[PDB]
């Protein structure tokens, strides 16, 4: 069984460079081309280039040419993709994909899990958690993605809606997590939202009360 | 060069047949491929060589077409078959077609939330309008401050189509400064949705 495991997410300032790894297993590493496809949030797929792990030869997309470098290390069956002089619009999920077909075209039968690369001139910051006294929590002004919100340490799951984050003009993200409950338990059942923003090691328990 | 997919969004119920189009501007090789991408996951290969099913792909998936027009067909839509679908040939991808579950219309449950006191102590006031569990997703939320329309000072977010009830939820946030927030009395969000006979307005006053 084929597996493509990529490196964790990264956060970079505009102008800096990022390097993503992609370790392969379950097949002859030097026997199949490795491609790199990215996907901006909400947008479609975009081919960047491929590398022949046997030869080491490359073929970069016309728009990433002169900014991308694709290498490989056969001894560890790992491919690399370095994108330098980054811009804000380079924020995307970066995938490594194996093309398994000698004939015909490029058919990507195995993909990595992706590596989110956030490129922004903003600095990291923990969120401000404000209650929404249906009740919820407002996870405002944080950077970068993501944040994980649970209610009562995951004991409460039914009726919970955690909305996708929005990028505010300030460069910071913000989302809301609401939940619907019977009105009989409001003066009795205690409702706490647990916000966890790993990038800043910020954890907030906020008791929502009418 | 560009691959154009049609339609941009396709909404059908489980059990029906969905047909996705992928046209090429130039007449190009019939070495097309179709992929399936669910939210938060990588694309999965479905069709290759325009009409060959990949490994582990159910028989309901089928592809056809050559030259400049290509099609992907699914016979009976299963709830697991609703996602985004891209066509690709060599280094060129299509913008994608989203396949959503068509559901019986449901009106949104509208709620409004005044800014919390903690935020007000920080000099900012965020008012949140919640639209819970509705279908379809095309809804218009408009903020009214003292019954006057707002613009340019709000943002909204919509969840992915729920897997349990096939509904959507929308969260809109109006953000003002404490000063500008206290210069006005009635804050409202007016929801327009085809499940609603008339636009619904949820409001509150700064007191109580």
């Amino acid at each position: 069984q084929v597996q493509l495991v990529q490196s964790g997410a990264e956060v970079k300032k505009p102008g800096a460079s990022v390097k993503v790894s992609c370790k392969a297993s379950g097949y002859t590493f030097t026997g199949y081309y490795m491609h790199w496809v990215r996907q901006a949030p909400g947008q479609g797929l975009e081919w960047m280039g491929w590398i022949n792990p046997n030869s080491g030869g490359t073929n970069y997309a016309q728009k990433f040419q002169g900014r991308v470098t694709m290498t490989r290390d056969t001894s560890i069956s790992t491919a690399y993709m370095e994108l330098s002089r980054l811009r804000s619009d380079d924020t995307a999920v970066y995938y490594c994909a194996r093309d398994g077909w000698y004939s015909s075209g490029w058919y990507f039968d195995s993909w990595g899990q992706g590596t989110l690369v956030t490129v922004s001139s903003a600095s990291t910051k923990g969120p401000s958690v404000f209650p929404l006294a249906a009740l919820g929590c407002l996870v405002k002004d944080y950077f970068p993605e993501p944040v994980t919100v649970s209610w009562n340490s995951g004991a409460l799951t039914s009726g919970v809606h955690t909305f996708p984050a929005v990028l505010q003009s300030s460069g910071l993200y913000s989302l809301s997590s609401v939940v619907t409950v019977p009105s009989s338990s409001l003066g009795t059942q205690t409702y706490i939202c647990n916000v966890n923003h790993k990038p800043s090691n910020t954890k907030v328990d906020k008791k929502v009360e009418p | 060069i560009v691959l154009t997919q049609s339609p941009a969004t396709l909404s059908l119920s489980p059990g029906e047949r969905a047909t996705l189009s992928c046209r090429a501007s130039q007449s190009v090789s019939s070495y097309l491929a179709w992929y399936q991408q669910k939210p938060g996951q990588a694309p999965r290969l479905l069709i290759y060589d325009a009409s060959n099913r990949a490994t582990g792909i159910p028989a309901r998936f089928s592809g056809s077409g050559s030259g400049t027009d290509f099609t992907l067909t699914i016979s009976s839509l299963e709830p697991e078959d609703f996602a985004v679908y891209y066509c690709q040939q060599y280094e060129f991808f299509g913008q994608g077609t989203k396949l959503e579950i068509k559901r019986t219309v449901a009106a949104p449950s509208v709620f409004i939330f005044p800014p919390s006191d903690e935020q007000l102590k920080s000099g900012t006031a965020s008012v949140v309008c919640l639209l819970n569990n509705f279908y379809p997703r095309e809804a218009k939320v408009q903020w009214k401050v003292d019954n006057a329309l707002q613009s340019g000072n709000s943002q909204e977010s919509v969840t992915e189509q729920d897997s349990k009830d096939s509904t959507y939820s929308l969260s809109s946030t109006l953000t003002l400064s404490k000063a500008d927030y206290e210069k006005h009395k009635v804050y409202a969000c007016e929801v327009t949705h085809q499940g609603l006979s008339s636009p619904v307005t949820k409001s509150f006053n700064r007191g109580e």
